[PDB]
């Protein structure tokens, strides 16, 4: 069960190694827009938080 | 170039190209004016010599 959008949930991800291909290349998503980041190069990038 | 792929990066890079290139034209233009004024002091010192 998800949050109501007026009470939208937030979670912090940190101190970990990602693989955004597991997300982006999955078939289930009907929308995966990215702003100021490419969905592909996202998997080569790294972030503070 | 690490964060956007080509088709999107082109939009951002061209803003840096034009901003830098206009900033380098301004330098060269003002050096041409300075050089033409030192040249006038060279042509003066050449005749004081």
């Amino acid at each position: 069960r998800f949050a109501s959008v007026y009470a939208w949930n937030r979670k912090r991800i940190s101190n970990c190694v990602a693989d955004y291909s597991v997300l982006y290349n999955s078939a289930s998503f009907s929308t995966f827009k990215c702003y100021g980041v490419s969905p592909t190069k996202l998997n080569d990038l790294c972030f503070t938080n | 170039l690490a964060r956007l792929d080509k088709v999107e990066a082109e939009v951002q890079i061209d803003r840096l190209i034009t901003g830098r290139l206009q900033s380098l034209q301004t330098y060269v233009t003002q050096q041409l004016i300075r050089a033409a004024e030192i040249r006038a002091s060279a042509n003066l010192a050449a005749t004081k010599m």
